RNA sequence: UACCUGGUUGAUCCUGCCAGUAGCAUAUGCUUGUCUCAAAGAUUAAGCCAUGCAUGUCUAAGUACGCACGGCCGGUACAGUGAAACUGCGAAUGGCUCAUUAAAUCAGUUAUGGUUCCUUUGGUCGCUCGUACUUGGAUAACUGUGGUAAUUCUAGAGCUAA
RNA sequence: UCGCACGCCCGGCGGCGACGACCCAUUCGAACGUCUGCCCUAUCAACUUUCGAUGGUAGUCGCCGUGCCUACCAUGGUGACCACGGGUGACGGGGAAUCAGGGUUCGAUUCCGGAGAGGGAGCCUGAGAAACGGCUACCACAUCCAAGGAAGGCAGCAGGCG
RNA sequence: UGAGUCCACUUUAAAUCCUUUAACGAGGAUCCAUUGGAGGGCAAGUCUGGUGCCAGCAGCCGCGGUAAUUCCAGCUCCAA
């Protein structure tokens, strides 16, 4: 009898066949397109897509004008609109089934930094996320898996404690300036 | 020097250990042909010895030794 | 077990206390008193978890031992005193009188009242006992044994007692058309008028209660408390007024008010 | 092993003892425990004999009757003070209560009085 | 450049104190100490800093915000009446004893063995 | 001879079993830094040695105590 | 994701099993840079334990003549702390394990109109028709003799309170 | 019974409490009960029964109802709808994993209830125990001893042997 | 830019860790990522040298009897 949670869940489920050539082709294209780290990054978004599609099928098995069905459908459409994958005019529970892993990976903060263009490459954007140069709503985001909301999309910029922004220069710049001033006198 | 009987050697050896635990060591001499036991604690300043067997003293000598080892570790 | 239980687990605590899971292993087990185990709410939870006046149980003990908390006209010095339904907690220095009425949900609500309302409270009687010399006795839900009552007061009625003298002023008889607070179960917190009474021999009786918005519902009489005649209550009611509107309408009343506030 | 009143042997007898019996102090409330005692009949199997002089003889022993040892405490109950000082039911106890002097080195001389009960 | 704001302000007459959640903004430096927190709350609320007790800071990620709880007593006598001795000893008006807990348990079990007045004579 | 903590106890038992007839048993305990204690044993001919660290004193001292209580007996 | 493949034959179609394939546990091997949580003597031995600790407790409100401290307004008892001790309550709660147990335990549903219940709260508590301005003597803590090799063993003699 | 403020009458009337209890309620429960539900096995087909088996009558005892027990009578009760017997590497459940839809396996494991402190049995105290960080006897294991005797129960926290 | 080093807050009953924060701190950024396999199921060498039904590999079929795509080593590649 101790006071703790013991609540956890695997966010990814491995496929049944380990060496499918077309599956490795599609996952390798996804990683090479959107700048990912491993196959687990594909599989966890695939399993969240599996959660959303299972909820969608469970709603479509329900009858029309059911209150639980209407509430859960409106809540899931609100969640899809606020994550910004599904459009605000397209929102209907029949259009959830026609949604794709590419459109889920488009809302990555790494991909959104690459689309806004403050970083050169996708992996260079991931380097900037790792090295803590950018912030979202006066909050430094260190992890590239941040699902950027549509309302919080426009607030992506460089952080204040950043040499690329308005801050102090880095260790290499300080060391080169100190070496130059020591060589000059 | 030769604190015999009992509790004189124990208090004196605990004083020797609490003076300095680093330079102090304890030696234990067992004899079976004559059959007696000897404890001597030194701290490289004075040496204090205890020379009796009396059967019952074996348990308290090993408890004192295990207490010294626990004070060396802790 | 070889005897009575004194501890209560945090998981084994009831749901309406809304105690959190991570902070503690044990829950504050209420002391014995005028209310049951799962019907009341303790003074330490009412003071620390809901009002947020104190941080710790030691601070709650300091508050109850400075002689500040006045429950229904008497100072209780216990942190685990069972404060149940229609209990009046008075705090003199802040000048705050609280009446423990349920909210529209299953939880109790922090309900501010006037001292004119805190002077009295309402209690449902459970049985009439004939004492040792032919003396009628009412047994209320908060264990008050009042003697020589009005003989029109029956088994399923309510009485408006006074806190200063412990005697009855008025009474509400269990009749059709009267209001109804539902004290227990899945309909805990509903307020509506009584539209039907169905008797059963052996099995327990049931009452159909109609909401003001037309939402009729059945409830057994063990969890039923009338609060006044007709559609006019004698107490003050919290916000929500005991309706239990749907979750979609709750989402609407949250979201539209949030977007209107900005 | 101590003796015990009312066992009527001369050897060693083990008996159940509880609260309210001799040669046993109960630790828990109502605790019973076997204890070993000796018979009340006096034989050679004894170390100590406890003797209480009831009647005083002709001569005077220098060990016991010569050294007079006073009471350690004084009467605290008002009825016992009345029985000691032959008092009535109306007279005072506060004036006739027995108070003890206290004197030692360093501290001041004091006189300490008991709280009269009843 | 250090800014202190207050949220959730409450007046406990039954505890004879004020209380609030303290939000500290400090760009360009580390977490400011509790002495500076007490001084800035003192010059804010126009009271002496001896009664202001602040504890429990949590610094957010990024490094521009902390959240801490603090109470403001009326007097030092009321603070010693209802304030925990450990947070009193954080500042130094109270000093707890240094008797270690296992040795106190050993002393209690040694006093349990000997019956009579000599329970005090067992200890030292 | 620097050995393991268990091998030290076995060779120490063998020292008493060899000294059941004649010979002294010398046990030297001292502080060791280079928390650790140096424990060495000598019969006069063959020396054994070990270093007991903090991780194994509860495992070591109890068996060492039973070894001493089983192997040392003087006069009644 | 409502999923297949290799293996009987010269080759084919079936039945058929074996082998893969993918998760949850249990142990082990290799390796391991950061961080938030987090199982952990259950499986065989509900086998055995040196050592230390885990249930004790006083308020203005049950007993204060241990100077163990301590104040002077004392003589109309007890200023005020407080060791120890008598008394009341807890120790029948909590913790550990699953040996035993197969309409037994236990889960849903019921009654005690077939029973008890410390505590808490609300009732009652001059209802009776017959020295009270307060009744009795033991005892612990205190003093003093000890017995045993030894116990959280206890006694005899003085005391003194509920 | 005990503690605090301290008043008014012609010595007597007075407040705020704490504590002590016959009885009635309330609460915490406890326990017997009503119906339904549990894995494998027929190489377990009949089981129980004057040593209570199934009922009646009248009692003992229990906190109460009852073959719980006692005295006298009746020969009854369960079973192929699997009783009885055996095994479980079976504490039960909420639940866990695998999963289309269906199922299969596990559940000692933080919550609820049951059982227990090496194996059984008996009892004081106490509202509540057949309690073992309570005793009383026997068996297994073990400590000191002066040989008369005394003392033990980590399936608690750490830790040790196997 | 961390990982580390480390003054100082904060954390906490007192500490530890996290977050903050000075000063150090990276070009083979040696501050070096391994675990299994490469005939098929099953993604991935008819590459090279030795062994010659011996060693061994192989969960199934099978490979090795002096040109081994299956062993043992190098290189290359594949799965995470
Ligand atoms: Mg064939
Ligand atoms: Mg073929
Ligand atoms: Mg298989
Ligand atoms: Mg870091
Ligand atoms: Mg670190
Ligand atoms: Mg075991
Ligand atoms: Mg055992
Ligand atoms: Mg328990
Ligand atoms: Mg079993
Ligand atoms: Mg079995
Ligand atoms: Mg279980
Ligand atoms: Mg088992
Ligand atoms: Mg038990
Ligand atoms: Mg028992
Ligand atoms: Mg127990
Ligand atoms: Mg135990
Ligand atoms: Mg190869
Ligand atoms: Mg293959
Ligand atoms: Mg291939
Ligand atoms: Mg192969």
């Amino acid at each position: 009898p101790v006071a703790r949670s013991w609540v956890c869940r695997k966010t990814y489920v491995t496929p049944r066949r380990p060496f499918e050539k077309s599956r490795l082709d599609q996952e390798l294209k996804l990683i090479g397109e959107y700048g990912l780290r491993n196959k687990r990054e594909v599989w966890r978004v695939k399993f969240t897509l599996a959660k959303i599609r299972k909820a969608a099928r469970e709603l479509l098995t329900l009858d029309e004008k059911d209150p639980r069905r209407l509430f859960e459908g409106n809540a899931l459409l609100r969640r899809l609109v606020r994550i910004g994958v599904l459009d605000e005019g397209k929102m209907k529970l029949d259009y959830i089934l026609g949604l794709k892993i590419e459109d889920f990976l488009e809302r990555r903060l790494q991909t959104q930094v690459f689309k806004l263009g403050l970083a050169k490459s996708i992996h260079h954007a991931r380097v900037l996320i790792r090295q803590r140069h950018i912030r979202v709503r006066k909050q430094v985001v260190n992890i590239p898996s941040f699902i950027v909301r549509l309302d919080s999309q426009k607030h992506i910029d460089f952080s204040l404690r950043s040499p690329y922004g308005g801050g102090r220069p880095g260790r290499v710049k300080r060391k080169n300036a100190k070496k130059g001033q020591g060589g000059a006198g | 020097p030769q604190y015999q009987t009992w509790e004189e050697f124990s208090r004196a050896a605990e004083k020797l250990y609490l003076a300095d635990p680093m330079k102090a060591r304890v030696v234990l001499k067992y004899r079976h042909s004559d059959g007696n036991l000897c404890v001597k604690v030194t701290d490289d300043l004075v040496c204090l010895v205890y020379k009796t067997d009396q059967a019952q003293d074996v348990k308290k000598i090993e408890k004192f030794h295990s207490q010294l080892m626990r004070l060396m570790v802790a | 077990a070889r005897g009575p239980k004194k501890h209560l687990k945090r998981v084994a605590a009831p749901k309406h206390w809304m105690l959190d899971k991570l902070t503690g292993v044990f829950a504050p087990r209420p002391s014995t008193g005028p209310h049951k185990l799962r019907e009341c709410l303790p003074l330490i939870i009412f003071l620390r978890n809901r009002l947020k006046y104190a941080l710790t149980g030691d601070e709650v003990k300091k508050i109850c031992m400075q002689r500040f908390i006045k429950i229904d006209g008497k100072v209780r010095t216990d942190i685990t005193y069972p404060a149940g339904f229609m209990d009046v907690i008075s705090i003199d220095k802040t000048g705050e009188n609280f009446r423990l009425i349920y909210d529209t949900k299953g939880r109790f609500a922090v309900h501010r009242i006037t001292p004119e309302e805190a002077k009295y409270k309402l209690c449902k009687v459970r049985k009439i006992f004939v004492g040792t010399k032919g003396i009628p006795h009412l047994v209320t839900h908060d264990a008050r044994t009042i003697r020589y009552p009005d003989p029109l007061i029956k088994v399923n009625d309510t009485i408006q007692i006074d806190l200063e003298t412990g005697k009855i002023t008025d009474f509400i008889k269990f009749d059709t058309g009267n209001l109804c607070m539902v004290t227990g179960g899945a309909n805990l917190g509903r307020i509506g008028v009584i539209t039907n009474r169905e008797r059963h021999p052996g099995s327990f009786d049931v009452v159909h209660v109609k909401d003001a918005n037309g939402n009729s519902f059945a409830t057994r009489l063990s969890n039923i408390f009338v609060i006044g005649k007709g559609n006019k209550p004698w107490i003050s009611l919290p916000r929500g007024k005991g309706i239990r509107l749907t979750i979609a309408e709750e989402r609407d009343k949250r979201l539209a008010a949030k977007q209107s506030s900005g | 092993f101590p003796m015990k009143q009312g066992v009527l042997t001369h050897g060693r007898v083990r008996l159940l003892l509880s609260k309210g019996h001799s040669c046993y102090r109960p630790r828990r409330t109502g605790e019973r425990k076997r204890k070993s005692v000796r018979g009340c009949i006096v034989d050679a199997n004894l170390s100590v004999l406890n003797l209480v002089i009831v009647k005083k003889g002709e001569k005077d022993i220098p060990g016991l009757t010569d050294t007079t040892v006073p009471r350690r405490l004084g009467p605290k109950r008002a009825s016992r003070i009345r029985k000691l000082f032959n008092l009535s039911k109306e007279d005072d106890v506060r004036q006739y209560v027995v108070r003890k002097p206290l004197n030692k080195e360093g501290k001041k001389p004091r006189t300490k009085a008991p709280k009269i009960q009843r | 450049t250090v800014t202190i704001r207050t949220r959730k302000f409450m007046t406990n007459r039954l505890l004879q104190r004020k209380q609030m959640v303290i939000d500290v903004l400090h760009p360009g430096k580390a977490t400011v100490p509790k002495t500076e927190i007490r001084e800035k709350l003192a010059k804010m609320y126009k009271t002496t800093p001896d009664v202001i007790f602040v504890f429990g800071f949590r610094t957010h990620f990024g490094g521009g915000k902390t959240t801490g709880f603090g109470m403001i007593y009326d007097s030092l006598d009321y603070a010693k009446k209802n304030e925990p001795k450990h947070r009193l000893a954080r500042h130094g008006l109270y000093e707890k004893k240094k008797t270690s807990r296992k040795q106190r348990k050993e002393r209690k079990n040694r006093m349990k063995k000997v019956r009579g007045t000599a329970k005090a004579n067992v200890g030292a | 001879v620097l050995l393991e903590s268990e091998q030290f106890l076995t060779e120490l038992t063998r020292l008493f079993q060899k000294c059941r007839t004649s010979g002294s048993v010398y046990i030297t305990l001292k502080k060791y830094d280079g928390n650790k204690c140096l424990l060495r044993a000598t019969d006069g001919k063959k020396k054994i040695s070990t270093v007991v660290s903090s991780k194994e004193v509860n495992k070591f001292q109890m068996a060492y105590s039973n070894l001493l209580r089983a192997n040392m007996d003087g006069l009644k």
